[PDB]
Formats: structure tokens, C-alpha cells, sequence
RNA sequence: AGGACCGAACCGACUAAUGUUGAAAAAUUAGCGGAUGACUUGUGGCUGGGGGUGAAAGGCCAAUCAAACCGGGAGAUAGCU
RNA sequence: CACAGGUGGUCAGGUAGAGAAUACCAAGGCGCUUGAGAGAACUCGGGUGAAGGAACUAGGCAAAAUGGUGCCGUAACUUC
RNA sequence: AAUUCCUUGUCGGGUAAGUUCCGACCUGCACGAAUGGCGUAAUGAUGGCCAGGCUGUCUCCACCCGAGACUCAGUGAAAUU
RNA sequence: GAUGUCGGCUCAUCACAUCCUGGGGCUGAAGUAGGUCCCAAGGGUAUGGCUGUUCGCCAUUUAAAGUGGUACGCGAGCUGGGUUUAGAACGUCGUGAGACAGUUCGGUCCCUAUCUGCCGUGGGCGCUGGAGAACUGAGGGGGGCUGCUCCUAGUACGAGAGGACCGGAGUGGACGCAUCACUGGUGUUCGGGUUGUCAUGCCAAUGGCACUGCCCGGUAGCUAAAUGCGGAAGAGAUAAGUGCUGAAAGCAUCUAAGCACGAAACUUGCCCCGAGAUGAGUUCUCCCUGACCCUUUAAGGGUCCUGAAGGAACGUUGAAGACGACGACGUUGAUAGGCCGGGUGUGUAAGCGCAGCGAUGCGUUGAGCUAACCGGUACUAAUGAACCGUGAGGCUUAACCU
């Protein structure tokens, strides 16, 4: 409806990637200390994937320090900064939730190389 | 003093740049021209009646259609009355608009609640279930005793029970406005009035501080 | 039950003060 | 439950005031082939606003 | 919603190992604790050596938690598996000298000055 | 509590409303003029005509998605090498209803249902 | 080999849900126990009411058992209603 | 009662399976003698459930779970 | 203790906390040797207590699919008064 | 002449002899903390372990874990654990049948609501010509809790330790209201995966059946654990309490004349219902200006012409709904379905080609299919008519006007 549509097309990013599930990306959100604003690095397999418009978002698992961990982006927030797809990878299915469950050997995903 | 007259069009969560997610209730607020103003030589209260969006020729009666035809025009969805003090205004369509509520912070907005239609209890007035088992004959969800052995003899009056649910009134207080816009009539509350899309919602700058 | 008799009663408090008399010089 | 006294017909009658059935009000004619029928509806003939549906 | 009961494992060393829930700190009737909540303990397993040990009674703050926690863009961090901090009973301040894993920047605050200053993570 | 909803439950489990719009379904592009309840008709708007619409144009696929459902080769023949090119061109609205109303044998209301130009 | 073992028909009756003017004057649905034996069952046979029969609960003997059913004494008697 | 009950014997198909279990179908026979609309509580029968996992309660009642074969391996105790 | 009234006997184990449980003392109100005593591997739709697993039992309910309830046509009852 | 008895569950309500919050006196009250008493019923009042338990002990809380009545509140609302049925055993008593406020194990909880009450929702009629809107608000209900730091200020008090009064800001819990944007749940009406089997002549490719066959994801909707908001501030008259002036009584004396302060209670302030408020209120607009006859001659009865606004009906339907109701649209039309485009979901269809002995892979290919959403489109269906609805609308009295 054109009631909305001008708020929110003037409300998104354009420039982000074409991400797919199962991409080991990294991305780079702002944190604020306090007087600081510096940015922190987060690698990981994507496992979900966004498509609603400006409210679309997406998750990251990533296993760190012994211990996993997930967490969801929204893909139009600034806090987001830089996004970068890095390694890609290849998976068929459009939510990888069973590598939740998975670890180690089993945890792979292989490349598209394509 | 005066709010207007808009129609909710269904939430938008929109960015502060500084970096917080604020959800935002849109609402059209297309201009609320003036019909008729009651005042005490009137034989009333000081008020103003108000329409709004525009309504087909075809549906209005002839009474209607004449009660447009004095002062101002154009018939609108229907007719609202808010109370004054201190404010002059022209019976002449004045089309007041968004960019009144620009000075306000706070605000109220009251709706029209959704319909449930039945409720019951539990759904309601959140009753607590009964055992879901062990045992429990014929009242897993029941409401349970609703009164005195005796010596009332009666269920009291006021008592709470299953009926009709929602679909009233109910206002809301506060809510900031999150950004008054005018050349598109648009009003960004923050969030959470009630009334399914569309329907019409009756706003006014909060009573309270 | 307590039924309202007299020696219905006093048999059991008799048994309660009867254990006490062991119970504390024990 | 049941009843400890016996209701009167009076007080039938008034459970009964509303048992009344209503009404066709105003039979609707085509304007073709006679025919009477309900508004929004086939005609006894076929006929159905002047055009002949279903033609036996 | 570490709640009543619900097995936390510990985050530092101080060798808890497995921890239980018993109470939620946050005066009457308040269900829910986690993220950054003070709850109250009782020890399970517990290392041989012990600075600790079974049916000990604790106080802890919970770190992670696999319901996560928000924060204003709506991003939600989401670790897979309970854990929490032992604290003394009274001072305070956690009696490990070691943290285990990430923790969250939510977490931070004056007094978990402490425990932020460890911790491999965030 | 319904709200936005849209299906019609029709007193049956879903697999009988699948199987009975297929017989039924089936039976109207058949004999063109089918008989039926009314709501059965107004529901029956909604799997027929998406059926004549997948069938305006040949194609293998298409063929075989017409034949996927229905389950009958006369029909689905019949479809493409007749009622396909025979609505060359109409935007829809391929059916219309006409209540001739009221079954005598437990009162339920009745509509005809017809291609929208059967014509003859 | 076996009053062996897991388990259908076959016999049984532990739990719960219904059902309670039920579909049913004892059943249904999901489970459960025995299942080569102190089994299970068809067909006829005999034991008779202060007697039968009883791996004994005072149970069972034609939907009824601390004394069956039908008829007779019989208009038993009733300081009671 | 045109009743979800009771009634002994013989016959015994195709594929899966240890089988007369079971699933699907043959020969064969059926749709159970009120229907039709709506899609609210409540009841009944079930499907799924974020975090926690007996905190429920008289009690883990019910529900959920384990569930097949081949091998490797198996305790306290004993009347072997 | 299927026996113990006074009794939530005292001590130990188990639990964050244990009137039940397991262990021992003897002050056995009123156990005891064929109306058997004390042991017992196996066996139990048996009594009580614990633990892993698992789950809507629960904090706290939520949504969906079927049969009722609801509206329409035809048949059309009942305890009671 | 069967009013079926503790306890637990859901659900409550009222009293004040008040555990908390609020207000005062007094103190063996420096401060903080206390103590006892006076006033006060607005709101609040814990999860567990053990036992059939209310109780009690205990673990850990909390601003606090109020006492009582309500058939020892509450079984035509639920539970049957205790307790008072028949089986059984122990201890004990009796020679015996048996008995035990002594114990142990196993034991059928019925009802379709006529009336009273209660939560909801309609039909009639009245409100004095009729109708369409909007209000006014008598009266009524809803809501009324509180922690925690920071500031004031390490300040008054104290030697210290310790540590405020009044006054602000912020931030939690419990609770209610509201809502799908977020995060998630369900989503048997969307897509793929897969076993067993049957069918479509067969290969392929698709369908049925097995709980949706077993699953994996998921739109709309609905929803909480989701995110928005909420108690108040102020004003009136007040209790306990303190007072100013001051007589009875040259003094005194808060009081008898008088005068002023004084708390979550009271009445207002926030929300909602609300003119059946039969006292039926107010305001705006709209429609009706034709004849004739009989009398018992009065709010009389007919008959003829007349049918306005509006209403209802019917049809397509709704984010409204059990049924009616309320909302939208009905050809000058986007109400629903259809069709068109997107979005979204699923994850590389089919076909053909290529590799391999074969499964399978690869290319065509981010391909298809896509429910409930949006944006458009008259393609189908919302009919040209009737039916209900009247024809200027009482008497008297006054004031203006003839």
C-alpha cells in the first residue's frame, strides 16, 4: 500500500550483499563502550534468511570459545555497518536449524564453487 | 482542547540513525473540517462537530446531505464532537490538520477494540485453569464456584463471568508522537493504539502531564 | 473426632501426659 | 434440574410471543415470461431476468 | 527464564560443575531471572580438590541464558546453553578467579566490573 | 476466533473436501451444468476456474499438472483440446451460479453452476 | 525337557478416560495379564432351597441370596404410619 | 428395539513381514436410515509447542518416551 | 515393625529443607517359635522410598484438525409439578 | 419420612480487634532502628520439603507474608487423599460370633436449568406528526500496590561507628488494558524430503491409504515469554492530631462566638457504561399543504385519491458475529470470487541434453509451484420492481403577534 511504502523505501540500505543461507559471513556491528563507538567482527554460517522488506533480518550461528552461540541482524539497521559474505557455502534446504544440533565432523558445509 | 480524527493504517518500525529500532503506529490524518459549533447561546456547552473523510453522495440521506448544506461542505464518514476552552473557531469547513498536534508530546488516541465475540472465561478476565488431569471430571476450563454457601443467596451483581469481549472503546493516554508530518497528513505514534486496521481512531493530546 | 463425651477424651490426654513423664526424665 | 411448580400458559404464551414466523413480503415477478418468484432467484419456467436458462 | 529448579552450568572455575536454581532474587512473586539477574543455589556435581563442593548454598548471576536477551535494534543474541557466576553469600563479588566463554556486554554494569574484566568475550 | 480467514470447512475432514472438489470439480467441467448446495457452489467457484485457467495454454507440464489433479484423462483431455482455446480470451469468471433455491428433502437452499457460456 | 520364555486367535479384568434419563440394567477406546496348561471350549449327563455347590468371598443356583422361584395356611399379625 | 453387546465348526489371495501381527489391495461386500448450514464459548478425541523438566499432585495418575535384528559386552547375589 | 498409644521416639544416611524412606540402639504401652520364628536367589497388573531418561503433570497456557453445543427442515422424549 | 461430612482446586466477598503502605501522641527517641497507643479498609498479602492435613517445624524470600465471618464460604463447579460400607491382616479384648477415637493394603461421586440470581445479546412499545445524526449526564461501574539505587549529602545527629527529615530524577517486580512491528509458538487450507503398498497400459512422471503415514521449513490469522501504556498530580470537605484570638472563670483555657492547617479513606479529578433518567432531556437537518360520505358529533367512523424522508426486505460480504445485532457495497458499482503484477514460502520442477557399467550428479535453472496479504482489473455475481412507512398533525392556560 502507498500509505506506507514511502517510509519505508526511504528506509533501506541498498548496497548489501546478495547473502545466502549457509555463507560464512562476517559482519562488523558498532559497539558503543560508552564515549567509544568502536566496531566488533562476528564470523559465522548463516542459518536463516530475512524477506520482509525494511523489517527483514537474519541469523548467525557461530560456536565460539567452547560454547555456541546465535545471533539474528536486522539487515537495514545502521548499527549493522559493514557486511561481508566471505566464504560462501552450499546447503539445498532454506533453514539449516539441524546444525544446532550437529557439531565438529558432521558440522561442515561445502562450497558452491560453481 | 481539540485532538482530530484519523484511521489507523497498521505499524512500522522505523530507526533512529544514533542507533535504536522505535516501533511506530501509522496513522492518515486527513483534514477535520468543521460543521457546527455549539456554544452555551447555542443552548448547550461550548464544542465543536467535526466530519472527515469523504463518504459517496449516493449513501447520504437527504437529511444528512442538508445538515452538510448549511456551513460546511462536503459530507464526510460521519461527525465527531470535542470539547473547547478558549478557542475560537468558524463554523466555515476551517480544515484544521496534522500539523496542530506539532507543539504536543504526549498524546491519547482511543480506539475500537477487536472482536473476540464470545471470551468465556480464562480468555477473559484470566481466570487460572484447573487441573488439566489427575482425575478432573468435566472441568478442565470451567469457571468454577461463583459464590457463598447460603447466607448471600444470591451471585452477587458485578460478578465475573463468560460474555461478549472487546469490540468497545477503551482509550490508550500517552504515547509520544513520534513525528507529526504534514503534505501527506501522516501521524508516527509510538506504537500499540487500538482498533483493527482502518478503523477509525479519535485522537487527543493527553489529560495527563 | 471429638463427639462430646467426657471420658472419650481424657484417656487421650492421659496418653499424652503419660508419654511426657518418660519423655523428659529420659 | 428440573421444575417445582407448573408454569402457566400465560407464561407459555410469553415464552412463545417470539415463535412467529415471518413474512415473504414483496413476491417477485420476471419481466419476460410471468412467473412469480423469490427475488434473486430461477423462475418456475427456467426464465430468469428474461434470458431462458436451462432450457427443459 | 532460569527459574525455579532448571540445571545452570558454571561459567568460571571455583569447579561448581553442575548448579541448580532455587530461588529468584527480585522480591515477591517475580518468576523469570536471567541475562544479567541475581538467583540463588545449590550445588551438584563439583570438582574432587573443591573450592567448593555438594550441597553448598550460593548466590549467582546469570550470564548466559538460551533465551538471550534484546537490546534496542532488536537483535538477539541466543547461546545455546545456562550458565552462571558464583558470588560469596554476602560480599559479593564472584569467588572464581577465571570466566569461561563469552558473556554478554549486557551484562555490564558498576559492580560486574569484576567479572567483565575477565572473560574471553564481549 | 476466525478473523481474515478464508476456506470453508463444509462439515467434512480435509482429505473428504479434497477428494469431493475433485469428484465434483470433475463432474462440472464435464456436464457444464451441475446441480449442487449453495455453499458447495460458491466454494467450487474457487478450484474450478483456476483449473481452465492453468488450462488456456498447452504445454507438457501444464498437462501434467492438469492431470495431477482431478486424476481422470478424459477430463484433462478435454481441457487444452477444447475448453482450454475455447476461452480465448476471457479475463475470468468462467462460472456463474444461478440459486434456484430450496431442496424439498431437508431444506437446503440450491444453485445450479455453469460454465459462463454454455450457451447452445 | 518345562504348571519354561516374548507374543496373535483364544480366556481373563489391573489403570484411566468417557459413558451415568448411556449404544450397553457392567460396555466402549488406549494400554495390561495368562497364552502346552491347576488351560479353553461344543455337545448331553447328574447333584435341589435349611439343601446344592464352593482353589472359601457367605460367593453362586435363570438380571434377586445371612437362605431361591410359584402356589396354599392368608384378610399372618402390626401397642406403628 | 432394524441395540457399538453374545454365539460353536470349516475355507483362507497379492506385496512387504518371523506371522493367521500389521499395512496396502484381489475375489467379494460395504458407506453404518435424519440432513443442510455455520466455525463462539464449554465438553469430547487428537496434532504441535519457545524457556524450564515432577516445581504438578494424596502419587510421575495420565501423557511423553524407550521399542527390530547381527555383534561386541554385562554386575551385586544364588537354591548353580 | 502390616505389631509402637504417648510419637514428628532419639542418632546416622539421603534432600537447599524428609511426619514417608534406608541404617542401628532397646524404654518390646500390647513381637516369639507349626492360629510357626528368623533368613531368602528367582517370581508379582502387590505395599512404600530413590535415581537417570522423557514429557503440557506445572509455572501458563497457546494455536490448529474432527464429533457435539449454535441457526435451518422433518420426527420428537424424560425425572418433576 | 438419605438437608451427601475435614482437605485440596478454581472463584470469591465483607468486618477492623491493621502484618505492609499512609497519618499522629508519648518515650527509658541523638542519629538509623525501635517501642506502645490513637486514626485509617484504597490497594497488596510467597514459593517449597515432610504428612490425607487447615496446623506446625524447616529451606529461602518479601514493602509484608493480616486475623475473622461468609452452612468450620465454595462437590446440581472439580478432586476422594482423610473419614463411616462389604474383602484382609497385626496388636490387643472375648471360651465364641466378633469388637477397638489402635494400625495396615484394596475400594461406582448422578442431573439435558422451569423459576430466583448472574454475565452477555435481541424482539415489542412508550417518549404525543414522522424520521436521520450528534450530544447533554442523573446514576453506575473500572482503576487506587510497591521495591530499588542515584541526587540532595557522607549533609544535619554523633566522639566515632553509623547516618537521615523534607524535597526530585531514574529504573524494576506483581498487576490490568492494548497490539502484530520486532523475537517466537501454532499454521492437517503452501513447497520439498521418505518408507510400505495400490492405481494411472508400461518407463518416466503424478494420486490414494497408512494418526496429516513419518517428518523438515513456512504466509495470513490468532497469541505470549513479545513491546507499548497505566495507578498519579491537583481541588473540596474531613478523623486522629496540632493550632491563632479568647470568654464562661480579672488568670488560665484550641472553643462555648469565632478563625486556620491536617492522611492511599470520603466527594471530584483518569477510563467506561450511560435520557426506559416513564422526570423518557437538548441541538442540527429532512419529509408530508389531497377529497368525499354516515353518525351516537367525539382525540368519531368510513370510502376515494395519495406512498415523501426513511425503513425493512433481498443479494454480494466484513479485521463485526452462536442466533439475531452493528458496519460496507448493490451497475453512476471494486463487497466477494476470478483474472493480472508483486510480495512471500519452499529450494534448482517437468522435459531434453551430458557424464558414469549403475545409482546419482551436471547443464538448461534461483527454476517452478505459492492459502488467508497488497496493488489493479467489471471478467461472474450484487435486478428493472414491489412491501412497511402518511397526507401539516390535541386541549387549556399565559406571553408575542393578527
Amino acid at each position: 500500500s502507498n500509505i506506507i511504502k514511502q517510509l519505508e523505501q526511504e528506509q533501506m540500505k541498498q548496497d548489501v550483499p546478495s547473502f545466502r543461507p549457509g555463507d560464512t559471513v562476517e559482519v562488523k556491528v558498532w559497539v558503543v563502550e560508552g564515549s567509544k563507538k568502536r566496531l566488533q567482527a562476528f564470523e559465522g554460517v548463516v542459518i536463516a534468511i530475512r524477506n520482509r522488506g525494511l523489517h527483514s533480518a537474519f541469523t548467525v550461528r557461530k560456536i565460539s570459545n567452547g560454547e555456541g552461540v546465535e545471533r539474528v541482524f536486522q539487515t537495514h539497521s545502521p548499527v549493522v555497518d559493514s557486511i561481508s559474505v566471505k566464504r560462501r557455502g552450499a546447503v539445498r534446504k532454506a533453514k539449516l536449524y539441524y546444525l544446532r544440533e550437529r557439531t565438529g565432523k558432521a558440522a561442515r558445509i561445502k562450497e558452491r564453487l560453481n | 482542547m481539540i485532538g482530530l480524527v484519523g484511521k489507523k493504517v497498521g505499524m512500522t518500525r522505523i530507526f533512529t540513525e544514533d542507533g535504536v529500532s522505535i516501533p511506530v503506529t501509522v496513522i492518515e490524518v486527513e483534514a477535520n473540517r468543521v460543521t457546527q459549533v455549539k456554544d452555551l447561546a447555542n443552548d448547550g456547552y461550548r464544542a465543536i462537530q467535526v466530519t472527515t473523510g469523504a463518504k459517496k453522495a449516493n449513501r447520504v440521506t437527504k437529511p444528512e446531505a442538508g445538515h452538510f448544506a448549511k456551513a460546511g461542505v462536503e459530507a464526510g464518514r460521519g461527525l465527531w464532537e470535542f470539547r473547547l476552552a478558549e478557542g475560537e473557531e468558524f463554523t466555515v469547513g476551517q480544515s484544521i490538520s496534522v500539523e496542530l498536534f506539532a507543539d504536543v508530546k504526549k498524546v491519547d488516541v482511543t480506539g475500537t477494540s477487536k472482536g473476540k465475540g464470545f471470551a468465556g472465561t480464562v480468555k477473559r478476565w484470566n481466570f487460572r485453569t484447573q487441573d488439566a488431569t489427575h482425575g478432573n471430571s468435566l472441568s478442565h476450563r470451567v469457571p468454577g464456584s461463583i459464590g457463598q454457601n447460603q447466607t448471600p443467596g444470591k451471585v452477587f451483581k458485578g460478578k465475573k463471568m463468560a460474555g461478549q469481549m472487546g469490540n468497545e472503546r477503551v482509550t490508550v493516554q500517552s504515547l509520544d508522537v513520534v513525528r507529526v508530518d504534514a503534505e501527506r497528513n501522516l501521524l508516527l505514534v509510538k506504537g500499540a493504539v487500538p482498533g483493527a486496521t482502518g478503523s477509525d481512531l479519535i485522537v487527543k493530546p493527553a489529560v495527563k502531564a | 473426632c471429638y463427639g462430646g463425651d467426657i471420658s472419650r477424651k481424657k484417656k487421650l490426654l492421659q496418653k499424652q501426659k503419660e508419654g511426657k513423664k518418660r519423655m523428659k526424665q529420659i | 434440574a428440573v421444575q417445582q411448580n407448573k408454569p402457566t400458559r400465560s407464561k407459555r404464551g410469553m415464552r412463545r410471543s417470539h415463535d412467529a414466523l415471518t413474512a415473504v413480503t414483496s413476491l417477485s415477478v420476471d419481466k419476460t415470461s410471468g412467473e412469480k418468484h423469490l427475488r434473486h432467484h430461477i423462475t418456475a419456467d427456467g426464465y430468469y431476468r428474461g434470458r431462458k436458462v436451462i432450457a427443459k | 527464564m532460569i527459574q525455579e529448579q532448571t540445571m545452570l552450568n558454571v561459567a568460571d572455575n571455583s569447579g561448581a560443575r553442575r548448579v541448580m536454581c532455587i530461588k529468584v532474587l527480585g522480591g515477591s512473586h517475580r518468576r523469570y531471572a536471567g541475562v544479567g539477574d541475581i538467583i540463588k543455589i545449590t550445588i551438584k556435581e563439583a570438582i574432587p580438590r573443591g573450592k567448593v563442593k555438594k550441597g553448598d548454598v550460593l548466590k549467582a548471576v546469570v550470564v548466559r541464558t538460551k533465551k538471550g536477551v534484546r537490546r534496542p535494534d532488536g537483535s538477539v543474541i541466543r547461546f545455546d546453553g545456562n550458565a552462571c557466576v558464583l558470588l560469596n553469600n554476602n560480599s559479593e563479588q564472584p569467588i572464581g578467579t577465571r570466566i569461561f566463554g563469552p558473556v554478554t556486554r549486557e551484562l555490564r554494569s558498576e559492580k560486574f566490573m569484576k567479572i567483565i574484566s575477565l572473560a574471553p568475550e564481549v | 476466533m476466525r478473523h481474515r480467514k478464508s476456506g470453508r470447512q463444509l462439515n467434512r475432514n480435509s482429505s473428504h473436501r479434497q477428494a469431493m472438489f475433485r469428484n465434483m470439480a470433475g463432474s462440472l467441467v464435464r456436464h457444464e451444468i451441475i446441480k449442487t448446495t449453495l455453499p458447495k457452489a460458491k466454494e467450487l467457484r474457487r478450484v474450478v476456474e483456476p483449473l481452465i485457467t492453468l488450462a488456456k495454454t498447452d504445454s507438457v507440464a501444464n498437462r501434467r499438472l492438469a492431470f495431477a489433479r482431478t486424476r481422470d484423462n478424459e477430463i484433462v483431455a478435454k481441457l487444452f483440446n477444447e475448453l482450454g482455446p475455447r476461452f480465448a480470451s476471457r479475463a475470468g469468471g468462467y462460472t456463474r451460479i444461478l440459486k434456484c433455491g430450496f431442496r424439498a428433502g431437508d431444506n437446503a437452499p440450491m444453485a445450479y453452476i455453469e460454465l459462463v457460456d454454455r450457451s447452445e
